[PDB]
RNA sequence: GCAG
């Protein structure tokens, strides 16, 4: 066990014995930056490789070169915090050390002249925080790994979706990972076309043309040939006899002999094998059998010099006869036989117009560069730039290696672009395809797409920034100013850092991070996803990209996915699934090696898990390892069959191996259907953290690992003792099994106390331990944000009864009791930063301040003298929590207004009062506020007050880190000197620090005390100089924004309640809106009095066939049943002999679990403690796919003494009477969405209205207006409402003078409208107009 | 000849402008004289 | 990125 999991065993009723535990669950993103950054001195991987892909740089003219010699990453700035306080990205400062190398002039090598050795700075570059999050500009982003097809040569068809003949048509298409693409494609009459880069296609042996190659040694590559010889007479034919397979002869053959197939017979292999029998190499066929046969050679004349027929000639008896007169007996033919060796190669010869290499060079430069003349120096430079250098065509490592693997070859490795042979291959491939004895590729199979991830993009953009820059020092380094600069003069970082800041904050997979709860957060980071840059479009990508596909058998979840316009498209990686070094997923199995499955695993690629036979993980087997069955489900191709346990190879290394992270956590999801799953997995992720973490009743066994995994928590670096616990604080005191020599042997973990999520929720950590208990490596100090004791946990255990109440659960509501809110149970913490913002105007500065005009003392009774709010009030919407006043000019009063002035005195202000106030209906406690000052502008009183407080917290917090390590230090010291020469009488009046010097007997034990002494006078200089950095980091000023003077960011916390409106759900899909807040006593209850917490409707179970949560349910009820047992256990105070028995007895409840709790080897205060944390109900462990048993769920029932039926009668509780029948009543988990009421209810009726076109502006942040679309507005003609549909067109949206007098009208009593003309209709006329087309209305 | 393959205004000046042979140090001489 |  622990110290932490003995506090409160989860009671698992899996099966299956464990033999691969859970992974690290980030593993994705930290390794993957971990290659980018770290140094590689084999130069394969992030920025080595990529310094190395551009250095060294030459010269145009080879006189100078820049090369580079390391890199070296600086420390940040600011750490992580600060760059979320200040808004700015954390990163590290790229230092490269470059050096400039001046050859001489004349020299036979061009020696040294000088060289000029420096480092250069070259952009910073963001860095990965210790949960695989980037800070970039303050928030936290998350990049998502990307799922694109591998590079490679993919072989593909359209299955005759073209000219209606049903033809299948087959293209080879050559993907490099950056450069040209390349196609070869068949037409329905079989001609092999080339396209490049998708542009209009030319025949395929141009492109054989512009390789050098003749129509002679086409002819040679593509073909084999049929001689004929001719000898004495009659035109002997050399045969190879399998080349008449399957044919009907025209002619009977006779060699030497016997006759062996008559005129017009078909040829079956054993006329094949007869005829090799007989060793048959020659044939006199008729001479008419030349008659459409295609030489192959180049056949010219000695007598006359004449070309008699060159390649790829159809030959005739004339042309025969012509060319046997000039002593040419010997004539090489083209071995073309139909429907296995097609004429295609033959046949695009006669299609293409090219003769020679130079005018297929100009037909590809006619093509690529259409309209302008081709000479001869481009369009041969054009050619070898296309496919043939590394300065545009890279093919790749992943490139090369799924090339040679397709075509067969068995070396992974070589050059990265692409060569006559390659093409050659790919062509042959193809023609092979067409002729029936070869496959196309699937092009979703997981062997296809590869998975590229955060330190590979980043890498590729670097190196992007890369060639930027060294275009530009190319373009210096040709300059004639060369011996006087150094290489930071030519150095541009500000494109390599460009870069670099557009991928990291303006990439499509780089994203805001979820950040609801813990399980958001590791899942955003697991998270696969087709889209991006180099992927698909979520509109453009088709049905079959979409689909599963057999290979994502534990590699891709298949049912955590989203639910619109990118279904399919966004993935979740499994549980154990890893990548490739090439990026391809990989998933382990477990050994079969001669029917007893192995505990050595392996992890399969796709395209290796296709080759063997692979069992389930619900195979049983014995504890020998052998199959205790024959006759084994399992999966061969992709398809599943049952095979014999010898044929077995390989097995699944769990049962919950095949589902991600997030769907791990769904209870009994073995009997959801497959979108109540989906639903379930998508809204965990949703589901705010409450008050107070309760943990599941019925889990998985995923949440222990979900928490900790995730970066939410406190985990215990080392173990040791809690030496001091706070709220917000934990001081450990190792153990001195683990802690170092000169050391102090304190771990400090300073909690996170509500800060602000991206979604606004607050994530607050809690110490979980308390003062002087024994902590181990591993062990969860603090719960943070929805973990309760190191258990995710992200809603609450609510009693649901599935009963139908008067109306109240109609249709997917959810009749929630009052004492759901008398409890706060779901009540959620909110935290919102609002923004002041005094800029610097045309008219003058906007200043902060609390003489507002125009507004009462009354509202300006929480402000400060600084015009800023005091941090603690409670606020509501509407109050002021920032006074500024914008001075404005250009008042001009009406006459009216001026009179009105005149009468009274009381002039108008030259201020305007632009206020942050509080958002309406927002209520909250300001908890915060931070003023960020431009250098050169005054501090205000509060602004000075808040640095000093820093200033205070800052010396604070390092006086006391540096008391608590010296704490430490003394006590290591005085354990130390105690070892030999005790002083236990004398140690602990002299002065301590004197112990620092004390020269004792040394063994050996002087040497600690040296380097104990060296460790507490380093921290005694450490402590200074951070003091100082953080002095210096807090009074120096802000680099704002132009413009901006300062800025105060006022920070709410809302406590949200549970209210009619808001989103609940559960872990089955079994989503619902609050529809009722009902009194206790409203509330259905049993013959005990206990109401029911929640009412959900039974009709929502069977149709959408989530059976599941009716099984949590009754397990729910279960595991509470034991709960209140061992609660009474602990009110009547027995003795813990009887809880000892009882809790054993429920421990060791199910049918062959896998786990054991002998909790005799528990001490009494451990069952005690034990029995305390279980009287909330016993948490239950129901693994996915291999769970508890209906009957062990019976089982568990009938041990609580509840009815095993998992149905009580329930009464009503307003009349008082029976519900007719009984009733499911049991303990859900309910979450809580991020879907609140609060957030969505909106209403306008006149507002702000949009520049161009006046209608109102968009959303509820702007006041917003709905839209009335154009599918509304045909709903209103379909009733004949045609006056309000005026009015919706004209009045309340358009019409300008029509909107200001209908709003009088209103305030008038008269409900009456003068509609104008829309103004966007004067807009259209008016962008009409001006397209010179004369668009008018006729009076 | 390659007239009408392309709509591009940069591909037709470059293809318009490449029609005339530059000059030698001694063919800017001959032209100044003239002017 | 998400909700219906
Ligand atoms: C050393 C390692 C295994 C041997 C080879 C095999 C696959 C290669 C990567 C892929 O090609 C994708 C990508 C191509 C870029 O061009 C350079 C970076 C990437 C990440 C390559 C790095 C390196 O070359 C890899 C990891
Ligand atoms: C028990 C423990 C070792 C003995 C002593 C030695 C160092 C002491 C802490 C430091 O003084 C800093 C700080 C001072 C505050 O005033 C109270 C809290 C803090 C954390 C102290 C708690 C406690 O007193 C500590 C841990
Ligand atoms: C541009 C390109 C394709 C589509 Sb679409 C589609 C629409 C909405 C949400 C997702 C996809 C599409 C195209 C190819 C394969 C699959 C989908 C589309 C096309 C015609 C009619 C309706 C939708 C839309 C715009
Ligand atoms: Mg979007």
């Amino acid at each position: 066990y622990s110290y932490t999991e003995k506090k409160r065993i989860r009671k698992d009723f899996g099966k299956r014995p464990q033999v691969l535990d859970v992974p690290y669950l980030l593993s994705i993103q930290l390794d993957s930056f971990q290659k980018f950054i770290e140094q590689d001195p084999e130069g394969q991987y992030g920025l080595e490789a990529a310094f190395r892909s551009v250095f060294p740089i030459q010269s145009y003219s080879g006189n100078s070169e820049l090369q580079y010699v390391s890199y070296r990453l600086g420390e940040p700035v600011f750490d992580v915090q600060e760059c979320q306080i200040r808004g700015v990205t954390y990163s590290a400062p790229l230092r490269v050390k470059l050096r400039l190398v001046i050859y001489e002039r004349e020299a036979p090598e061009g020696t040294v002249k000088d060289i000029k050795e420096q480092e250069v700075y070259m952009g910073e570059i963001p860095l990965m925080t210790d949960n695989g999050t980037f800070v970039i500009n303050g928030t936290e982003r998350v990049i998502v790994s990307q799922l694109h097809r591998s590079p490679g040569v993919f072989f593909d068809s359209d299955k005759g979706k073209t000219h209606s003949s049903g033809k299948v048509l087959y293209n080879a298409r050559i993907i490099p990972y950056r450069g040209s693409w390349l196609d070869f494609e068949f037409d329905p009459k079989d001609n092999l076309f080339v396209r490049i880069d998708r542009r209009r296609k030319l025949p395929a042996t141009i492109i054989l043309r512009a390789l050098n190659y003749t129509t002679e040694q086409i002819l040679d590559l593509f073909f084999e040939k049929v001689i004929f010889e001719i000898r004495d007479n009659k035109l002997q034919m050399e045969l190879v006899p399998e080349r008449l397979r399957g044919e009907t002869a025209s002619f009977d053959i006779e060699a030497n002999g016997k006759v062996y197939v008559e005129k017009g017979r078909r040829i079956t292999a054993r006329h094949i094998r007869q005829l090799e029998k007989d060793d048959v190499k020659l044939i006199e066929v008729p001479v008419e059998y030349i008659a459409g046969k295609v030489v192959a050679k180049d056949y010219i004349d000695e007598s006359t010099g004449e070309l008699i027929c060159a390649a790829n000639m159809e030959l005739s008896l004339d042309l025969l006869a012509k060319l046997s007169q000039s002593g040419h007996k010997r004539i090489e033919t083209l071995f073309t036989n139909d429907l296995d060796h097609g004429p295609y190669i033959s046949e695009t010869l006669r299609v293409d117009p090219t003769n020679d290499r130079l005018s297929a060079l100009v037909e590809i430069y006619r093509m690529m560069r259409p309209g302008e003349p081709p000479t001869r120096e481009a369009a041969e430079s054009l050619f070898e730039n296309l496919f043939f250098s590394e300065d545009r065509y890279d093919l790749s490592a992943v490139g090369r290696m799924k090339f040679n693997r397709s075509l067969l070859r068995e070396e992974i490795e070589g050059s990265g672009i692409l060569s006559k042979d390659d093409i050659i291959d790919v062509m042959k491939k193809l023609i092979d395809i067409r002729n029936g004895k070869g496959e196309v590729d699937d092009i979703d199979h997981l062997g296809n797409r590869r998975i590229r991830s955060v330190g590979e993009m980043a890498e590729n953009q670097f190196r992007v920034g890369l060639v930027r820059v060294e275009r530009a020092v190319k373009e210096r380094l040709s300059l004639g100013d060369l011996d006087t600069l150094m290489p930071q003069d030519m150095i541009n970082a500000k494109p390599i850092s460009a870069a670099v800041k557009e991928f990291f904050g303006s990439s499509q997979l780089s994203q805001f991070m979820d950040q609801n709860n813990p399980l958001s957060e590791i899942t955003h980071k697991r998270r696969i996803s087709a889209l991006g840059p180099g992927g698909l479009t979520r509109e453009r990508a088709g049905f079959e990209v979409r689909d599963v596909h057999p290979t994502h058998y534990g590699r891709v979840c298949p049912i955590e996915t989203p639910e619109g316009p990118n279904i399919g498209l966004i993935n979740s990686l499994s549980v154990y699934a890893q990548t490739n070094e090439y990026g391809f997923l990989e998933t382990p199995y477990r050994k079969v090696t001669d029917g007893v499955v192995t505990d050595e695993i392996h992890y399969l690629s796709a395209i290796e898990e296709g080759n063997y036979v692979i069992a389930q993980a619900n195979s049983n087997l014995d504890e020998e390892g052998h199959f205790v069955e024959d006759l084994v489900t399992c999966r061969s191709k992709g398809e599943s069959s049952l095979f014999s346990r010898d044929q077995v190879d390989y097995m699944d290394v769990s049962t919950q191996q095949v589902v991600s992270v997030g769907a791990s956590l769904i209870p009994f999801l073995e009997h959801d259907d497959a979108n109540r799953a989906l639903m379930g997995a998508n809204m965990q992720r949703q589901a705010v953290p409450t008050l107070r973490a309760d943990k599941p009743l019925v889990g998985t066994g995923m949440e222990r690992a979900v928490a900790v995994d995730s970066g939410v928590t406190a985990v215990a670096k080392r173990g040791g003792v809690v030496q001091y616990v706070d709220a917000s604080r934990i001081v450990i005191k190792v153990n001195e099994d683990e802690m170092y020599p000169g050391e102090a042997g304190i771990d400090i973990y300073n909690l996170t106390k509500y800060t602000r999520s991206n979604q606004n929720t607050c994530i607050n950590q809690m110490p979980c331990v308390s003062l002087g208990e024994p902590v181990e490596r591993g062990d969860v100090l603090a719960d943070g944000p929805s973990t309760d004791l190191g258990e995710l946990a992200l809603g609450q255990n609510m009693r649901v009864a599935f009963m139908p109440w008067n109306g109240y659960n109609f249709e997917d509501s959810i009749l929630v009791s009052e004492r759901v809110v008398q409890e706060d149970r779901f009540t959620t913490i909110h935290i919102q930063e609002l923004a002041c913002v005094s800029r610097d105007t045309k008219l003058g500065p906007e200043e902060i301040t609390a003489d507002i005009p125009n507004v009462g003392e009354a509202a300006l009774s929480k402000l400060d003298e600084s015009g800023i709010v005091y941090i603690g009030a409670e606020v509501t919407g509407g109050d002021i929590l920032v006074g500024k006043v914008t001075p404005k000019g250009e008042t001009q009063l009406t006459p009216e207004e001026k009179l009105l002035r005149a009468i009274f005195g009381e002039k108008a202000s030259d201020v305007k009062d632009s206020s942050l106030r509080v958002p309406n209906g927002v209520s909250g406690t300001v908890i915060d506020v931070q003023v960020f000052t431009r250098d050169g502008v005054e501090k205000d009183k509060r602004a000075l007050e808040i640095e000093e407080m820093q200033l205070k917290q800052a010396k604070k917090d390092l006086s006391e880190e540096l008391q608590i390590l010296e704490a430490g230090l003394f006590s290591r010291i005085r354990a130390v000197l105690v070892a030999g020469g005790v002083e236990a009488e004398k140690l602990d009046k002299l002065p301590r620090d004197r112990w620092l010097e004390l020269g004792l007997t040394d063994e050996e034990k002087q040497n600690q005390l040296e380097q104990l002494a060296e460790q507490y006078d380093e921290l005694k200089h450490e402590f200074e100089k951070k003091l100082e950095a953080k002095r210096r980091k807090i009074t120096q000023g802000d680099d704002l924004a132009p413009g901006v003077l300062k800025i105060v960011k006022v920070y709410l916390a809302v406590k949200r309640r549970i209210q009619p409106g808001d989103k609940m759900a559960g872990r089955h899909g079994n989503k619902g809106v609050i529809s009722k807040i009902n009194p206790i006593e409203d509330m259905p209850y049993d013959e005990n009095g206990t109401p029911v917490d929640i009412v959900l409707n039974p009709l929502g179970v069977p149709s959408r066939m989530n059976i599941g949560q009716i099984l949590e349910t009754h397990l729910g009820m279960a595991a509470k049943g034991i709960g209140d047992k061992i609660n009474a256990m602990l009110k009547q105070q027995q003795e813990v002999a009887k809880l000892r028995e009882f809790i054993q007895r429920a421990y060791d409840l199910g049918a062959d679990v896998r786990q054991k709790v002998d909790l005799s080897t528990f001490s009494d205060e451990e069952v005690m403690r034990l029995a305390e944390n279980l009287r909330k109900g016993m948490p239950i462990a129901t693994p996915v796919f291999d769970g508890a048993k209906e009957a062990e769920i019976k089982e568990l029932l009938k041990l609580g003494d509840l009815p095993t039926s998992g149905q009580i009668r329930l009464y009503d509780g307003r009349t008082g009477e029976q519900f007719e029948r009984p009733v499911t009543v049991g303990y859900m988990y309910m979450l809580k969405l991020n879907h609140l009421v609060d957030d969505k209810m909106h209403a306008r009726s006149t507002g702000s209205y949009s520049l161009v076109t006046q209608q109102p502006l968009g959303g509820k942040a702007q006041f917003g207006g709905q839209r009335f679309g154009e599918m509304e507005v045909w709903a209103l003609e379909a009733y004949g409402a045609a006056y309000t549909l005026q009015e919706m067109l004209t009045v309340k949206s358009d019409d300008v003078n029509g909107r200001t007098k209908m709003y009088k009208n209103i305030v008038d009593g008269n409900h009456q409208m003068e509609p104008g003309m829309p103004e966007s209709f004067n807009v259209l006329l008016k962008e009409i107009r001006s397209l010179g087309i004369n668009i008018e209305l006729e009076d | 000849s390659e007239i009408g393959r392309t709509t591009d205004p940069v591909r037709m000046y470059m293809r318009e402008m490449g029609t005339v042979e530059l000059l030698t140090r001694e063919g800017e001489i001959d032209i100044a004289k003239r002017i």
